[PDB]
RNA sequence: AAUAAAUGAUGCAGACAGUACUAGAU
RNA sequence: GGGGAACUUGAGUGCAGAAGAGGAGAGUGGAAUUCCACGUGUAGCGGUGAAAUGCGUAGAGAUGUGGAGGAACACCAGUGGCGAAGGCGACUCUCUGGUCUGUAACUGACGCUGAGGAGCGAAAGCGUGGGGAGCGAACAGGAUUAGAUACCCUGGUAGUCCACGCCGUAAACGAUGAGUGCUAAGUGUUAGGGGGUUUCCGCCCCUUAGUGCUGCAGCUAACGCAUUAAGCACUCCGCCUG
């Protein structure tokens, strides 16, 4: 069941940073690898890998804790849940702390950040936010 | 025991080894269900009995409207072939 | 009552002192002795898991 | 302690084994507990079912 | 790190409660006070003094919350993002403002944030209304800031990167 | 698989005691109820008393019938003085 | 020739007010 | 989201095993209580804080034998086990439900929840016909108290039991809805599996589902919870607004 793998991937790393873990193991589906790599590119993350085997296919993530004790991802939060959908236009699209966090949104034209969406003028699936 | 069983998938396998063959599972859910009844028309108060008939039917009726979605034809002659009206 | 098996050449209170340690392994202080007056099936239960672990007796 | 029917590596009771069962039953008569026989949960529910068996077939007295 | 309590300090109590110790030979009055410490250059800090008379207590409670001070960021005046304290049943959000808007707040919200130096806040509490509870969670939430220059230097960005 | 095991009164001579074992097996084969073993202990002192015996004979048969012989058997030895007891269980 | 530590179940005690009562300031 | 085509991890079938007070039905059992009959046998028996009501010289209690009948199943027995919940504890048998272990052979999303509805549903209670050993509301008597329509004692109806039907309520509680995923540890325990020497007995490690205690982070008003959450999240249902 589990009625979505995205708000359980997103706790599966805020847990993870809660106890100052360092990998993980998803079965790291197409959105789950652009979600990763969005967060490689942003600087949230050290590195990721993917690991395609016969089951379905698996991704490691690998945590970044850049100076001596400090959690990047300070807190994640979903918003277009399964049940309650969430669109927003392209003036409409939200930012985070006045910008310093990022919010992933799927758009007509590839999966892109906030600032992305601003820059290319449109919008679609605010389904996560990022501190 | 071991019987009826053996029978019922030798008749219903449309592969060598088909096992899993939603009508198997029906017809088995079916004749248990018979085997149930005949001893309930007696023990009218074994409730856990009925409670597990209840929920042998219910798979059953899941599976049936499976094949109905899935496959018509072969919903239509597990119908004509088990008489499960 | 300890058991069926005699004793004798000692003296009187040297029975007692068997006596008194061997009527603990049977029934007669506890069987005999808790169904004075009725207990309830809950507490009944309960009796036992309380008894036979925390080792009052 | 040790148990007897793991250390013998035995199988089912095979409650006909009037001596086995006198010796693993008290003095008086009653079914001695698991933690002064040794045995395992199985074996002294196995032993329970024999010692019953045996007291139904004047195998073993109930009162002594 | 503890910040040193060498500075110019504005202290300024908020309220003193009285509470009373039952004994054999009746109640026993002893005074509670709570005093917030800081500069108006982004340093404050929570202190709080129990004793049988006000200016003690007043003295205890400056002299505990000389030692627990803590910064604030000041960007522009206010804060860098909108936070929220969860410190004890006591929920307080503070948005960022412009420059004209001025400090809103309930009185203690509202001291901690004038001696922080902090001109521009919109907040209201959504909890209880405990003083102790409302001064906690402030607190909180001003620990939980974040810089932009902070963030820049640990997501490995440039701050123009981040800010556009 | 099934076992059955009885007890006789003592106070029977050998051939009335065969000829009972003779009858009780008849009446187990009348469904044809197969013996695929037998085992007389003799005589054993009984831990307890009973109706008016304290020793009796001891009788083992091995049987793998429909529970029906089983019921006929059991019918038949609580109503006949020459068996007292009698248990049937599966060797399963 | 020696020599044992026990045993325990206590009967009775109902009510008390309507209105009353201490503060403290950088 | 709809339609089309593939996949197994979800889901389910089979394969070889495992435990269990799982249920309905039939038979059996020996302790123990009561009564009856008889042999021995006298002045008491039973009971309370004390006492009395009660039974006993038409021969009690006690002791020994036999019989009659009815309920429950000592020791095993252990936060042990099963069941969705209530609940389930002697033995034998007939008919039956679910669960766990390696599943990989099989179908390949067939899954979760579920207003309304149906069914089940402690004890008590009601109706029909039986049965009634002990216990025992109501009731009678004897005590205490100022009073006792009670707490104590002696008797004692219905009830407790059996077949059918009805009622559908409990502190029916873990005062914690169902499903899934993630989140340090030590620790016994039930039924299993694999292994590192041993044919073993047994020691250790690993791995499944369940059952218990102490405890990190985290949560909480605190109490406390903490891989069986009251932690971190998603889906559905019922409920709350002095």
């Amino acid at each position: 069941v589990m009625t979505d793998p995205i708000a359980d991937m997103l706790t599966r790393i805020r847990n993870a940073n809660m106890v100052r873990h360092e990998k993980l193991e998803i079965p790291a589906s197409k959105l789950k690898r652009e979600i990763a790599e969005i967060l490689k590119r942003e600087g949230f993350i050290r590195d990721v890998e993917f690991v395609e085997d016969s089951k379905q296919g698996i991704i490691r993530v690998f945590l970044k804790y850049g100076q001596n004790n400090e959690r990047v991802i300070t807190g994640l939060k979903r918003i277009s849940k399964p049940g309650l959908r969430v669109y927003a236009k392209s003036n409409e699209v939200p930012r985070v702390l006045n910008g310093l966090g990022i919010a992933i949104i799927s758009t007509s034209q590839g999966v892109l950040t906030d600032k992305e969406a601003r820059a290319k003028q449109a919008g679609g699936e605010v389904l996560a936010y990022v501190w | 025991t071991q019987e009826r069983k053996n029978q019922l998938i030798n008749e219903f396998k449309t592969h060598e080894s088909d096992t899993g063959s939603p009508e198997v599972q029906i017809a088995i859910l079916t004749d248990s269900i018979n085997n149930l009844n005949e001893h309930l028309r007696t023990h009218k108060k074994d409730h856990h009995s009925r409670r597990g008939l209840l929920k042998m039917v219910g798979k059953r009726r899941n599976l049936l409207t499976y094949l109905r979605n899935k496959d018509v034809t072969r919903y239509r002659e597990l119908i004509n072939k088990l008489g499960l009206r | 009552m300890s058991k069926t098996v005699v004793r004798k050449n000692e003296s009187l209170e040297d029975a007692l002192r068997r006596f008194k340690r061997s009527v603990s392994k049977t029934g007669t202080l506890a069987e005999a002795r808790k169904r004075e007056f009725y207990e309830k099936p809950s507490v009944k239960r309960k009796k036992k898991s309380e008894a036979a672990r925390k080792r009052k007796f | 302690k040790v148990c007897y029917f793991t250390s013998n590596g035995i199988t089912h009771i095979d409650y006909k084994d009037v001596d086995l069962l006198k010796k693993f039953v008290s003095e008086r008569g009653k079914i001695l507990p698991r933690r002064v026989t040794g045995t395992n949960a199985k074996y002294q529910r196995k032993l329970t079912a024999a010692i019953k068996r045996a007291r139904q077939m004047a195998l073993l007295p109930y009162v002594s | 790190r503890i910040d040193p309590s060498k500075l110019e300090l504005e202290e300024r109590l908020v309220t003193v409660n009285r509470v009373a110790k039952v004994v054999k030979g009746g109640r026993r009055f002893r005074f509670a006070a709570l005093v917030v410490v800081g500069d108006k250059n982004g340093h404050v800090g929570f202190g709080t003094g129990k004793a049988q008379e006000v200016p003690e207590a007043i003295r205890k409670a400056v002299e505990d919350a000389k030692k627990n001070l803590i910064e604030v960021p000041m960007v522009g005046t206010t804060i860098p993002h909108e936070i929220i304290g969860r410190f004890g049943a006591g929920n307080i959000l503070l948005k960022p403002a412009s420059e004209g808007t001025g400090v809103i707040a309930g009185g203690p919200v509202r001291a901690v944030l004038e001696l922080a130096g902090v001109a521009d806040i919109l907040s209201k509490s959504l909890g209880s209304n405990t003083p102790i509870n409302m001064i906690r969670a402030t607190l909180q939430g001003l620990s939980e800031l974040k810089r932009a220059e902070d963030v820049a230097k640990l997501r490995g960005k440039s701050v123009e990167e981040l800010l556009g | 698989k099934y076992e059955v095991m009885y007890i006789i009164r003592p106070n029977i001579d050998e051939e009335s005691k065969k000829a009972v074992i003779e009858r009780f097996n008849n009446v187990l084969t009348s469904n044809g109820a197969e013996i695929t073993g037998t085992k007389d202990w003799g005589k054993r002192r009984l831990a307890y008393e009973i109706n008016d015996f304290r020793d009796g004979f001891y009788q083992i048969v091995n049987v793998q019938s429909d529970a029906a012989a089983v019921q006929e058997f059991d019918r038949l030895a609580k109503i006949s003085d020459d068996i007292i007891r009698h248990i049937v269980v599966k060797e399963e």
